[PDB]
């Protein structure tokens, strides 16, 4: 009912927020870059559930064909690529050179062996053209999705060395600037980007965002992430407040500060 | 000597009114300790007065708080070492801000508002 | 041959080991096959198939965690009577009792701590006892 | 129940663990628990089911 | 009778040997494959 | 006897003899403590690699690790055939025979989990299918119902906990020297003797949410004939698991789900 008139809108967004992010990169070599950045991160969770409705609807429609290959193939675009090559032929687990760019050996060999022994029928002509053209608009879908990261990547040196240059994007743009982000105690930029998550709450993580799910923070164990996210937050507001005088232009202190966070968890997993 | 930037510094003998004010403060539970609480107060409008250590190792890790000050409008002063500072908090680890805050009836108001005075001269 | 002897060789090529390393020791102070992925495929497809021979299956059993979990948690009682104490004061009513067959409210007071806590078929019993 | 099996599963398979050494025990039970009992009469219920033939 | 005026008595007594105090024997959907 | 003193001693030898004279008045208890750290390791199964020592020091100490691992097995498996077969020994002896058995013993064992990851399951899937449709029809035949969740109200949990506490405390043949974990664990059970609600909510919540768990200390009795594997758990999960084993088998004997050919049974 509204699937192409979610699509078309989609695309119509899409087509606004990436020419404003292609302009601004084009132009890399009142209206702040931050909104734009801000924009974009929040155009990457609509896309992200936009994909999540497709594969919703690829999966209710392939379930009649292959109906085994949900469990075989749970992440979300390998799946909609491995219902694009096979499509109502399931002999092109054959001899197949595509498929192995998808999916391991050990996969591939599972889904040949389920294919054979499957119990599905064939699907019309008109509903292998829809399952197509859903695939296409996925497979757009998520090329637009990787030029929004490219972007939101090439866009502080101490508080970008401490975490990464997305992170730190995230904060500055959701905080509202670097002048804004250096005036906040480290417990509130702890909190920057925390969502709900109804429960269905300690296995929702109720208080995290933007520095708990880092790389640096999610590379502990963890039961030891929330202190790390402690820490680095502290550390961070630090190299902030350095960031906004224009001090330290070489990272000298974004180096110290993360070599200082180093060494704490190092000592916290000796 | 210390720093150019730690602009309103104080002289021992206010100096030494300042950590005795402080430390009054802390036995009358109207003292918050750190860069960040003191953000905090500033924030909630609650701080009589701000006072930070000129020894901090880069010091433009409370910079902003001059800035906080003037747009809140209240005063605040530097002090030269943060160990000192610390003592007078009630802590042993060094400490380089600290807000004296605000409470109704408290008996150190005059003492807090003639500190006021003195700190507000200082910044000629 | 002999101990030494197999180590002779190993011996000779360590002495051409230099100084610099020597004494520089520290002190104890101090492609390819992703083997597991086959057998997680044969799992997988193990415990495919059997789910797949499950379906059929039809009278199980199975809670659902939030309801039994949120029915815990409303019977979770608010009051009830520290044991301990209950034991302590279930003595003393005892003894209260005993050493006086002609005292009604001890036993209205035993009778009432039996049934707040416990049950009651003793507690009838108990107040049977009292009555006559 | 659906959730109780998923505990044992989950009991039964844990690390083991020596004065200094340990493994992660993933193929056989653990015996050592207070349902190892009640596994063992099942599975062997399972093998009688086998060897008698569901006729017999 | 109001009868105010209580004294109690604490004893490690009711000590037995386990058996019955008095002589007396106190006695008192399916599954489918479709 | 002693081939594994008289190798250390030939190893120290040798290593510092062409060792320079001005760096071996420091560094000789330095390399002993290496030998016996690597030696430990090796014993421990873990991984040992000193960054800053040279690779012809490391060759010499993993050829006298390997000699020594070589004599211990050798001489682990002869002193276990003499017991067994009888021959008079002493304490001292047999615990370290004991000891020396349970490591390889160990080591054996992690070597099968490691191969079954590696193999995958033995079962085949149409093996697996086909037990697993006996076995419904045989569940269908007897009408057999399975057994349901423990309900809030079931009438008989206090009985259950109560055995269960019962069965845990027996275990207490007092010598007057009990460890921690021993005394912790009936600390726990008096607690849960004092109060049956709380504990049995916390046992529900477990069996219903709890899917991580610790780990287990594995020790083995000493039978000549063959050694037996001794299993010692958290006293926590002691307590859920052992009213779980009442509460099934109570079940399990209402339904009559274990024929009567199934032995031993109660009433014999």
């Amino acid at each position: 009912a509204k699937l192409w008139d979610s699509k078309m809108f989609a695309e119509i967004m899409m087509k606004i927020e990436e020419y404003i992010s292609k302009q601004a990169k084009a132009s890399e070599v009142a209206a702040p870059e931050y909104r734009v950045i801000v924009d974009a991160n929040n155009l990457t969770v609509e896309i992200e559930n936009e994909l999540n409705i497709i594969h919703k609807f690829i999966r209710d429609k392939y379930s009649k064909r292959f109906p085994e290959l949900e469990s075989l193939v749970p992440n979300a675009l390998d799946y909609i690529r491995t219902v694009k090559e096979l499509g109502n032929s399931l002999d092109k687990c054959k001899n197949n050179e595509n498929l192995q760019q998808i999916l391991t050996n050990a996969t591939i060999m599972v889904v040949s062996v389920t294919a054979s022994t499957t119990q599905g029928q064939q699907l019309s002509e008109e509903e292998l053209e829809r399952l197509e053209e859903a695939c296409d608009m996925a497979l757009e879908l998520n090329a637009s999705k990787h030029r929004i990261y490219e972007y939101v990547e090439s866009r502080a040196p101490n508080l970008s060395i401490i975490i990464g240059a997305s992170t730190a994007a995230k904060i500055m743009g959701v905080a509202g600037g670097l002048t804004n982000l250096s005036k906040m105690p480290a417990c509130n930029i702890m909190l920057l980007g925390a969502q709900r998550k109804t429960l269905s709450s300690t296995s929702v993580l109720p208080h995290t965002g933007y520095i708990y799910h880092s790389d640096i923070v999610q590379s502990l164990p963890p039961d030891l992430r929330r202190k790390a996210a402690r820490l680095v937050a502290a550390k961070c507001t630090l190299a902030a407040r350095v960031d906004s005088f224009h001090e330290s232009t070489e990272g000298k202190v974004g180096y110290e500060l993360k070599d200082e966070i180093e060494r704490k968890f190092d000592k916290w997993q000796e | 000597d210390v720093n150019p930037k730690a602009y309103p510094l104080a002289d021992a003998h206010l100096t030494k009114k300042l950590l005795d004010l402080v430390q009054q403060s802390c036995n009358y539970k109207q003292l918050r300790k750190g860069a960040n609480e003191a953000t905090k107060t500033l924030n909630r409008g609650i701080s009589e007065f701000i006072v930070m250590a000129a020894d901090a190792e880069p010091l433009e890790i409370i910079l902003h708080l001059p800035l906080l000050c003037e747009d809140k409008n209240v005063p605040y002063v530097f002090v030269r070492s943060k160990q000192a500072l610390g003592r007078a908090c009630g802590v042993s680890r060094p400490v380089i801000a600290c807000s004296v805050t605000i409470k109704e009836g408290s008996q150190l108001k005059q003492q807090i508002q003639s500190i006021q005075q003195s700190i507000e001269r200082l910044l000629v | 041959p002999k101990i030494q002897q197999q180590f002779s060789d190993l011996k000779r090529k360590l002495a051409e080991v230099t100084e610099e390393e020597w004494l520089s020791i520290p002190e104890v102070g101090d492609g390819e096959l992703d083997m597991r992925k086959i057998g997680q495929a044969r799992n997988t497809l193990m415990d495919m198939r059997l789910s797949q021979v499950s379906d059929s299956v039809s009278g199980q059993t199975v809670v659902d965690p939030k309801g039994y979990l949120t029915d815990l948690n409303s019977m979770i009682p608010t009051h009830g009577g520290d044991i301990n104490d209950i034991k302590k004061a279930r003595l003393l009513l005892k003894s209260v009792r005993e050493t006086n067959p002609h005292h009604p409210p001890a036993w209205i007071a035993s009778a009432r701590l039996e049934e707040v806590t416990g049950k009651l078929q003793v507690a009838r019993n108990l107040i049977m006892k009292g009555t006559e | 129940d659906h959730n109780i099996a998923d505990y044992m599963t989950a009991k039964n398979n844990v690390v083991i663990n020596y004065k200094d050494m340990n493994h992660t025990n993933s193929y056989g039970i653990i015996r050592g628990l207070q349902f190892a009992s009640f596994i063992v009469q099942y599975y062997g219920l399972v093998m009688d089911l086998l060897v008698l033939g569901l006729h017999r | 009778d109001e009868t105010y005026g209580v004294n109690v008595q604490f004893e490690s007594d009711e000590e037995e040997g386990d058996e019955d105090v008095y002589g007396e024997v106190r006695e008192e959907c399916t599954l489918s494959a479709n | 006897s002693h081939f594994d003193l008289e190798l250390r001693a030939a190893v120290m030898h040798d290593i510092l003899d062409m060792m320079p004279e001005g760096i071996k008045q420091n560094k000789a208890r330095t390399i002993l403590q290496h030998l016996s750290e690597a030696w430990r390791c090796w014993k421990a199964n873990i991984p040992w690699k000193v960054p800053g020592l040279p690779t012809p020091i490391e060759n010499m100490i993993l050829r006298y690790v390997k000699a020594k691992a070589d004599w211990w097995t050798n001489t682990a498996h002869y002193n276990r055939e003499r017991i067994r077969r009888g021959a008079t020994v002493d304490k001292t002896v047999c615990k370290k025979n004991l000891g020396r058995l349970t490591r390889l013993y160990l080591k054996a064992e992690q070597e099968r989990q490691h191969n079954y990851l590696k193999d995958g399951p033995y079962i085949t899937a149409e093996e697996a299918v086909a037990v697993y449709t006996t076995t419904v029809h045989w569940l269908e035949s007897r009408r057999f119902s399975p057994i349901p969740f423990p309900p809030l109200s079931y009438k008989h949990d206090t009985k259950l906990l109560i055995l269960a506490l019962e069965r845990l405390k027996e275990a207490y043949s007092v010598k007057s020297r009990l460890n921690q974990s021993q005394r912790e664990e009936l600390g726990l059970i008096e607690q849960a003797y004092d109060n049956p609600h709380e504990a049995l909510s916390r046992i529900k919540r477990h069996l219903l949410t709890q899917r991580a768990f610790k780990e287990v200390g594995i020790e083995f009795m000493d039978l000549y004939s063959h050694l037996v594997p001794v299993y010692d758990v958290e006293p926590l999960e002691k307590i859920t698991d052992a009213y779980l084993d009442q509460y099934l088998w109570y079940e399990a004997d209402k339904r009559r789900l274990f024929p009567p050919w199934i032995k031993p049974a109660d009433t014999e």
